RNA sequence: GUCUACGGCCAUACCACCCUGAACGCGCCCGAUCUCGUCUGAUCUCGGAAGCUAAGCAGGGUCGGGCCUGGUUAGUACUUGGAUGGGAGACCGCCUGGGAAUACCGGGUGCUGUAGGCUU
RNA sequence: ACAGAAACCUCCCGUGGAGCAGAAGGGCAAAAGCUCGCUUGAUCUUGAUUUUCAGUACGAAUACAGACCGUGAAAGCGGG
RNA sequence: UCUUGGGGCCGAAACGAUCUCAACCUAUUCUCAAACUUUAAAUGGGUAAGAAGCCCGGCUCGCUGGUGUGGAGCCGGGCG
């Protein structure tokens, strides 16, 4: 029904975001980026893999949620359902566009929207799972996998932040001891030596 | 719940106005018009005459604009009038007169051109401008800045810029706000404007009360009584007035003395004071959970 | 093609800046221009009035006429392979003292100076300028520390 | 050859390949060298040079 | 001992009839605001032509006038005589300002005519201390300072004391 | 130490709340005969001087928000000029020069001109 | 009070999140917005200039200059 | 979270109790903009780097004007 993606892998226009002069764009493959436990706290799930592009590229939405699929279908059969948490880190915005051909030719070539891509710099986190530390066998196949589901050359990383978290996983759980830390469901807020002292008394106290 | 309106971002965002304008005393889009000179007259000054009324006083002035700030070329001040033997009403319409008078007498006499334009030297409250004399240096040009005032007719700003012509200072200006202007017959009284400035308006007043509710009269005018002042006295009290204005229009600074050097507020607390307290606060307040525990 | 129209592409140009709209400081409107003058053109979409075009704007021109509110300003302009000498009339607002000539202006002060001073003490000093002149030798003290060794750091996938 | 390099070679006077000159450096002088870069090589002379 | 120049007074009493139409109605209900205060009223129009009400933009559709002064105290004693000095604690407002209401002007001592009818207004109370007017002038005009703002309750305290009336809950 | 009138720059000056304000001021404040204007002497205008710093206003306070200014971010991102450099490409590295911005951390919190007062 | 999501009155917050004929962008808060009062600078006239540009025309626009005016207490503003 | 709803749910029944899911609000969090932006490069565009300058004394004016003020113009003189 669509083009091979090869024809849309390569960033060769500006980016195309669906807006008040681009309409009529069709919705995204995919609707979904956070699945698994997601409600699980931030205590409960340290160790963090990521797939990291190697390359500067496009990704369709379907190859989103197909590599979605995927990464999510391994985890539930080797550490169930509620085992992990993971999240899709690209979202499409980029928009690309047809010029169907059946007859006119080259006149009035401009496009009618077809898709939408997410555009992935080198370097960039495509998705995220987090799980417990005994698991971090299970995240590697998973992502594994997952990389057929894209064009181009993805690494896999395990992070050394904690789980979903900006704050190192080696001293994350000295900074939840002195209340520089403080759990929010998935996250964490940060307590600086800021603001009014009220505060530091309602933590202290 | 609602949206916090003034939230972080409504801060960041946020542009005061001018200092002045947040304080509610100058006026940018009048005063632009009125300070402003032509490019083409370089640095020719543009003079215009400051008249407030405070509470309890007249302020006239007369000043130009420069960069760095206006510059107060003469002042006269209401309650410098009873050096001339008026002791109350300082902010009636017969005292902005006189303050104005007094304003224009001080200035030309700074030029040493108060023998040559010495306007209307007797008051008839009618229309007069003065004439630059040919041969002699011309007569000072100044405009009338009446701030943020309402001006209609009567408003006591044109009772001090009447005082400034008649002194022979040459402000332009039409009759039709001096008290004696008739809106209906578009005419305008003379009579009624002189009554005004020799305060009979008060002098009425007084009398009015006297006759009518005593008590009345003692709230009103208490220091009018107390300073002996009545009704019939005060046409020839003012006409005293401005002659002794004409007659000696300079001003003898208030000698200044040396004071013992005090401090009436506090200064900011420094760096390790602000500190140290946060620092005796936290301490307190363990303190005091340790004790409870 | 584009339109011709008289203020495309200044959406930006003229704007103001951020959080410095509203009311013009009268000190804008107080300088005092003079024929001779180096003036930077400068457009301020406040005032509509006496707006320079906008190839004008950020040109530094001669003021020549002076008016009520405006000024008269011989300034180049480059339109294909040759560079007219324009005169524009553009309202005091949109235009600023150039110091590009103050600097100069201070210099000769500063030279006569030196040159009527230095003649009565029978000395020559220097007068004109010099580029930035190679540095000349001078030792490094180590103060008995040894020089920090430095190497490469291993790399780090910290994706 | 790019019309800035090109001028500056003319100020240097080197016109012809091969072509040599002494330039006394200076903040102005060293700065037009890094221009012509690409077009030059140039070093300190030692006397017997000269 | 209290400040004097923090005495809680009526700055103003607000009597508003919306007839809710033009022509006759309307004409009347503002005869009967000026037997009761003494001084003409102002009409007010539409600002939105909204079918359902059956009114149209630039109508007058109501009639109202503030009092001030000693007469703001015989009206307002009037129809707080009408609701036997009792206000509900809902009728106060966060800025100590509160209100009520009158389904007929002639419990307020006015003799009824054929020639107007019977008509209810709306009454408000906008309570202040000395100083509150330095929001209101030209020159200088600044904002009273949150120790001297009304609050809810120092209005109902002062509805207690000065008319000894009762503040229903609900 | 400080205020009043008129200002320049226009938050280091703003916003929220709390404390303190000698003197003179600036105010709030008391009235509506006159000038003037209102549905309303509320505002505006006019005539005053019983009271009060309650508020405005001034100074200070807040591990205050903002704002100003540094540090870090980082010689990172980006970039001028170079190569018969790499790679199927996408892109990347190096040579010659320039060189950022968040988050995060610290410091600061109006200066000042003219004229005129108060403060032994 | 009727009165309700929506009628009208009151207090508070409100940096413009409105409005300024229209497309959009810019500009604007004791205003450029809204409401009143008076009006015809949308008038007569010679040159210079800017924009497109060939440095031609028109069109549009900018500073002035000379008359008659309007408005305002006035500074001023206005020849759409 | 009652400031509005869906489900429940014990009733005489209410804004009584009870949860529960939503909207809402407050702090955070993932990801973005050719027709967004507080910031903000590199490369780049304009101008200046003197004798047509600088500094003195004087004269003209119907322009501006409190002022023999301002501005411009002109004359003479000295500084390489
Ligand atoms: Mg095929
Ligand atoms: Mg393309
Ligand atoms: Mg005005
Ligand atoms: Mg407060
Ligand atoms: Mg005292
Ligand atoms: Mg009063
Ligand atoms: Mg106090
Ligand atoms: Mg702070
Ligand atoms: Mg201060
Ligand atoms: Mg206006
Ligand atoms: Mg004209």
């Amino acid at each position: 029904g669509r083009r091979p993606a090869r024809c849309y892998r390569y960033c060769k226009n500006k980016p195309y975001p669906k807006s008040r002069f681009c309409r009529g764009v069709p919705d995204a493959k995919i609707r979904i980026f956070d699945l698994g436990r997601k409600k699980a706290k931030v205590d409960e799930f340290p160790l963090c893999g990521h797939m990291v592009s190697d390359e500067y590229e496009q990704l369709s939405s379907e190859a989103l949620e197909a590599a979605r699929i995927c990464a999510n279908k391994y985890m539930v059969k080797s550490c169930g359902k509620d085992g992990f948490h993971i999240r899709v880190r690209l979202h499409p915005f980029h928009v690309i566009r047809i010029n169907k051909m059946l007859q006119t030719g080259m006149r009035g070539a401009f496009g009618k929207p077809q898709g939408t891509v997410a555009r992935v710099h080198i370097g960039q986190v495509i998705m995220s799972i987090r799980t417990k530390l005994q698991n971090k066998e299970h995240v590697v196949e998973a992502l594994r996998r997952a990389k057929f589901k894209f064009p181009g050359r993805q690494k896999i990383h395990i992070s050394k932040k904690w789980g979903f978290t900006k704050f190192n996983a080696d001293e994350f759980e000295d900074m939840v001891a002195e209340k520089r830390l403080i759990p929010d469901g998935c996250g964490v807020k940060y307590i600086p030596n800021r603001g009014p002292l009220d505060k530091w008394r309602a933590l202290h106290s | 719940f609602v949206k916090v309106v003034k939230n972080k971002a409504y801060f960041k965002r946020y542009q005061v106005k001018f200092r002045r304008r947040r304080e509610g005393k100058t006026d940018y889009y009048a005063r632009k018009r009125l300070v402003i000179q032509d490019k083409n007259k370089y640095n020719t000054p543009k003079y215009r005459m400051i008249v407030r009324v405070t509470n309890r006083d007249i302020i006239c002035q007369i000043a130009y604009a420069r960069i760095e700030g206006d510059m107060i070329v003469c002042a006269a001040y209401a309650h410098e009038l009873p050096k001339y033997g008026v002791k109350v009403g300082l902010t009636n319409y017969a005292a902005a007169y006189c303050t104005g008078l007094l304003l224009a007498r001080r200035l030309l006499n700074r030029f040493g051109m108060d023998k040559i334009y010495e306007g209307q030297v007797e008051v008839t409250g009618d229309e007069y401008n003065v004439e630059s004399i040919d041969g002699q240096p011309g007569a000072f040009t100044c405009y009338l800045d009446a701030g943020l005032a309402r001006t209609t007719t009567g408003n006591k700003v044109f009772g001090a810029l009447k005082g400034a012509v008649d002194g022979g200072l040459s402000i332009p200006h039409s009759t039709k706000r001096f008290p004696g202007y008739d809106s209906e017959s578009k005419e305008f009284n003379a009579e009624v404007h002189r009554k005004h400035i020799m305060g009979q308006n008060v002098a009425d007043y007084m009398r009015y009360l006297m006759e009518e509710d005593e008590d009345a009269y003692k709230k009103q005018f208490s220091q009018y009584i107390k300073n002996n002042v009545t009704p019939d006295m005060m046409e020839e009290m003012y006409k005293k007035a401005h002659a002794a204005i004409r007659e000696n229009p300079v001003y003898e600074k208030k000698p200044k003395r040396e004071v013992k050097k005090k401090r009436w507020n506090r200064p900011k607390m420094s760096l390790a004071q602000k500190k140290d307290r946060v620092a005796q606060k936290k301490a307190s307040f363990l303190r005091a959970q340790e004790r409870a525990a | 093609t584009n339109t011709k129209g008289k203020r495309r592409g200044t959406r930006y140009m003229f704007s103001r800046p951020f959080r410095k709209h509203g009311v013009v400081p009268l000190a804008t409107y107080m300088r005092i221009y003079k024929k001779g003058d180096i003036v930077d053109i400068k457009g301020m979409g406040t005032v509509q009035k006496g707006m320079p075009h906008k190839c004008y704007h950020g040109k530094t021109g001669r003021v020549y006429n002076v008016t009520q509110h405006a000024v008269g300003i011989v300034v180049n302009k480059q339109v294909k392979g040759k560079i007219l000498a324009k005169r524009i009339n553009v309202r005091i607002e949109h235009i600023k003292h150039s110091k590009s000539r103050d600097s100069f202006l201070k210099r000769v002060k500063e030279n006569d100076q030196k040159k009527k001073e230095a003649k009565e003490k029978g000395t020559w000093v220097q007068l004109k300028r010099q580029p930035a002149p190679p540095r000349e030798a001078h030792f490094v003290r180590t103060n008995g520390k040894e020089p920090e060794l430095l190497e490469p750091i291993p790399y780090e996938f910290m994706a | 050859v790019s019309p800035k390099v090109r001028k500056v070679l003319q100020l240097l006077r080197l016109r012809q390949i091969f072509n040599g000159t002494f330039v006394k450096l200076n903040k102005a002088s060293i700065n037009m060298l890094r221009i012509v870069e690409p077009y030059i090589a140039w070093g300190y002379p030692n006397l017997k040079s000269v | 001992k209290e400040n004097p120049m923090r005495e809680l007074r009526i700055r103003k009493l607000c009597l508003n009839i919306c007839v809710g139409e033009s022509g006759d109605r309307l004409t009347r209900a503002a005869k009967v605001l000026e037997q009761l205060t003494g001084q003409t009223p102002v009409f007010s129009k539409a600002r939105y032509t909204v079918r359902s009400f059956g009114i149209r933009r630039n109508e007058k559709i109501a009639v109202h006038c503030t009092v001030r002064g000693a007469k703001a105290e015989e009206i307002l004693e009037k129809g707080l005589k009408v609701r036997e000095y009792e206000l509900r604690k809902n009728n106060f407002s966060d800025t100590g300002n509160f209100g009520f209401g009158i389904q007929e002007h002639i419990d307020l001592g006015i003799k009824y005519d054929p020639s107007i009818g019977i008509y209810g207004l709306d009454f408000y109370v906008v309570l202040g201390r000395p100083g509150f007017s330095i929001a209101d002038k030209k020159r200088r005009t600044g904002c009273i300072g949150a120790k001297h703002r009304i609050s809810k309750e120092e209005a109902m305290r002062w509805f207690q004391q000065k008319y000894d009336g009762i503040i229903l809950p609900g």
